[PDB]
């Protein structure tokens, strides 16, 4: 294994233990459980303004404008039924979304808009306060948030709730001024790992572009956990560890084919799970600094009782 | 802990420090002309509170202590084993998500725990648009003990008595038996009161206790007033007058089985809550047998000119029928 | 038979002076635990022989809900000797058509030892054991009722 991806995993699962760990969850952690993706979406609407699908497969990502036009012309009924029509179904919970859990994030903050982590923590059993609008933040029970930053269908199935089309991206820091807010404090406080996005990501760009607004030794860096088939170049991946991001290659790390994605996410996670147990200790100064990082502290008692010993080692 | 709340009915001023509200409270139950002079929102809030304070016999303050021989009544079909209106309890299509979570219970009365772990994890699926969350709390405990329940069984019936008896092998199938244990890892038990919001860590607090595998421990260490007994047997000339520490022994069993089994609380199937009730009735029997052979007294007959003494009802014999062993009857019969 | 079903009473602790026997002030308490025990073995002296043996008799008594203690209504240095009196004790019973047994203990020492609890406020409810002393006269008398 590498000689940094081993330091990344140590100082992930640093943060764990210590209850410093947030993971931010992206759109193909919620396509592994089979959810309709939104190219699906915007050839639809494609396939009523202009009534052909499109053959030119949106090169130079004029989708952003596409459901705009849509929604400018025709109704925002007309918008908000099509949305019923793909999103008010029902999937299981893929084995990421148990993974994510039992690193025992602080807080998940995600740029899905479903219901597929709420109801994955509800099935296990800790309890996360949904944040997913601007009302919310106020009134948020516990102290351990789910912050959709790109809302949620929960209030209904309509498009105000939910930054879909170019104009809830353009109007989005005045629209939504107290999640961006927090989600920046969220970051600012704990380790974040992202999962599931790309590197060319929207959400990714728009943090990475923040992030180059604060000093030179402030923030912690966040993980990314590249998940895509083809190994990285390292040349991308010197820019993007330049930039603040520390990325974690999947392709680096196993070899699997064109299309096993569950693979890749289940190899990096099960990295991260295991390495906890931590099957990973091999030599005679990793026995000894082990037990010196638990024992040392109690030099300034004088004398441990020998069963609280079971409450030290976990 | 501003009142202290006896268990034989009464209230005791414990940390109030201002306006004692508890005093006037019993004064309107009281002073029914007093209980007129109201607002006409805060008299419907008053016959809720009047109904309450009446099913968990908590009757008055201890100031006037008026002569109270409360009995106990357990409204529940698994205790008195109605097994017959149990079944005919499930097959009853419910109507309600506080209605599936008593079928759960008997489910688990019937030894029907697969059903159980299913019909307890749609109320956890289904708990979601509910204000209180009352029944997302006991409906992860007790699908937790009814896990807790299956793998044990799976080590007696493999086990030790796994031999010929008839279906000799498991009934829980290898399907069934991956699925719970992928869903129950790294359920931890400690963090599950702590995990729900600060509402129900306040609205509810008094169900701390059961999130907790230690649970009635401190059931156990108040029933070292069992030693206090031991103690005026063994200087064998002490006459406990009042509400003794037998009574207190009594009326602490009783308010425990209440809770429950009212609640349905699947814990009440455990080893740990039939040693209460074994080590809690043993010791009256005990003191039964005690007083019916003390020595007379030549000085006490001011106050000691007869007792009535412990006798068995019902509700002492379904407690001796379901919680002891031929093994532990046959110690009290010797003793 | 005749409704006995009486339990529990209210004890009052009377008032002796240091060396005299006031009874004008009281300092009585309410319900008593009352571990009321008689641990007599008090012996017969025989004529002839002579024995060391253990032969005396006892009363222990204990309350509970002590009221009515303050003033009976800084040199912090503690001394061998003490004079220090004996409250007369009363125990007022009732439930009966005859009136209350009325068991009253003449001289009565007070021995209870103090002890801090983790809680809160060392108890729920205090309380004071009793001993009963004698030096060449009565330890206890039932004044029964009889008639009211």
């Amino acid at each position: 294994l590498d000689n940094n991806v081993v330091e990344c995993i140590k100082e992930i699962t640093e943060s764990s233990r210590n209850g410093k760990l947030v993971f931010f969850v992206g759109a193909g952690v919620s396509t592994l459980s089979d959810y309709p993706q939104w190219w699906r979406l915007v050839d639809k609407y494609h396939e009523e303004l202009y009534g052909s699908p499109k053959k030119g497969n949106y090169s130079s990502d004029e989708y952003l404008r596409i459901p705009q036009i849509f929604y400018n012309v025709k109704g925002e009924m007309a918008f908000d039924g099509i949305l019923k029509d793909f999103f008010q179904v029902d999937k299981p919970t893929n084995p990421i979304h148990d993974k994510i859990l039992a690193m025992n994030p602080a807080h998940v903050i995600t740029t899905n808009y479903d219901n597929l982590i709420d109801t994955a923590c509800w099935k296990r059993g800790k309890y996360f306060s949904v944040i997913s609008a601007e009302e919310d933040v106020a009134n948020a029970t516990s102290s351990r948030y789910l912050l959709k930053v790109a809302g949620d269908f929960r209030k209904g199935f309509k498009g105000e709730n939910v930054v879909l089309k170019e104009d809830d991206y353009l109007n989005y820091d005045q629209n939504y001024p107290l999640i961006s807010n927090l989600m920046k404090t969220i970051i600012a406080t704990h380790t974040i790992v992202f999962i599931g996005y790309g590197l060319g990501d929207y959400n990714i760009n728009m943090l990475l572009n923040w992030v180059r607004k604060l000093q030179k030794d402030s923030f912690h860096k966040p993980f990314f956990i590249r998940t895509d088939p083809s190994p990285i170049e390292n040349e991308t991946l010197i820019y993007y560890e330049n930039k603040g991001l520390r990325i974690i290659d999947a392709a680096s790390l196993i070899d699997s084919n064109e299309y096993d994605y569950l693979e890749r996410y289940s190899a990096v996670m099960d990295l991260l799970i295991e390495s906890q147990e931590n099957k990973f200790i091999t030599k005679d100064d990793e026995v000894i600094d082990y037990i010196y990082g638990k024992i040392s502290p109690l030099f300034a008692l004088q004398y441990i009782r020998k069963i609280d010993l079971k409450h030290v080692f976990e | 802990y501003d009142y202290h709340f006896e268990v034989n009915g009464t209230v005791v001023r414990h940390k109030n420090k201002g306006f004692g509200y508890m005093e006037r409270f019993f004064e309107l139950k009281e002073s029914c002309d007093e209980r007129s002079k109201l607002s006409k929102k805060q008299y419907e809030r008053f016959n809720a509170l009047f109904n309450f304070f009446e099913k968990n016999g908590v009757i008055c303050m201890a100031k006037d202590a008026g002569t109270l021989n409360t009995s106990i009544e357990i409204n529940s079909l698994a205790y008195h084993g109605k097994y017959d209106v149990m079944k005919k309890f499930i097959e009853e299509q419910s109507v309600s998500i506080e209605d599936d979570y008593k079928k759960a219970f008997f489910l688990a009365c019937l030894g029907r725990w697969e059903e159980s772990y299913d019909l307890y994890s749609n109320i956890i699926l289904n708990s979601i648009d509910e204000s209180n969350g009352c029944v997302y709390y006991l409906s992860q405990i007790n699908r937790y003990r009814i896990y807790q329940s299956i793998t044990q069984a799976v080590t007696q019936f493999n086990g030790l008595g796994l031999l010929t008896f008839g279906r000799h092998y498991k009934p829980f199938t290898d399907e069934f038996l991956a699925r719970i244990e992928r869903e129950m890892t790294n359920f931890n038990i400690d963090d599950l009161f702590n995990g729900m919001p600060f509402e129900f860590q306040k609205k509810y607090k008094i169900l701390e206790f059961l999130s907790d595998n230690q649970f009635l421990y401190d059931d156990t260490v108040k029933l070292f007033e069992l030693t206090n007994k031991v103690r005026s047997e063994m200087s064998e000339g002490s006459y406990s007058f009042g509400m003794s520490s037998d009574i207190v022994v009594l009326l602490r069993l009783y308010d425990n089985l209440r809770f429950l089994y009212e609640n349905c609380l699947w814990s009440v199937s455990f080893h740990e809550f039939h040693q209460y009730i074994r080590n809690s009735m043993s010791l009256l029997i005990e003191k039964a047998e005690y007083e019916r052979t003390r020595d007379i007294d030549e000085l006490g007959f001011s106050f000691f000119g007869k007792k009535s003494g412990f006798f068995m009802e019902y509700y002492d014999f379904v407690n001796i029928s379901r919680h002891f062993k031929i093994d532990d009857i046959k110690n009290l019969e010797r003793s | 038979m005749k409704t006995v079903i009486q339990d529990t009473a209210d004890v009052y602790f009377k008032r002796k002076s240091d060396g005299k026997l006031v009874f004008t002030a009281e300092a009585q308490t309410a319900s008593f635990s009352q571990a009321i025990s008689e641990e007599k073995l008090r012996g017969g002296i025989g004529n002839k022989p002579l024995y060391i043996l253990k032969s005396e008799k006892e009363i222990n008594l204990t309350v509970k809900n002590a009221f009515f203690d303050l003033e009976w209504l800084s040199d912090i240095y503690i001394q061998f000797p003490n004079v220090s009196p004996s409250g007369e004790f009363e125990m007022s019973l009732e439930n009966g058509n005859a009136l209350a047994p009325e068991i009253k203990f003449e001289a009565l020492a007070d021995t209870d030892t103090d002890e801090m609890a983790v809680v809160i406020e060392a108890s729920r409810d205090e309380n004071t054991a009793a001993p009963v002393e004698d030096t060449t006269g009565s330890t206890q008398s039932s004044d029964l009722g009889g008639t009211t």
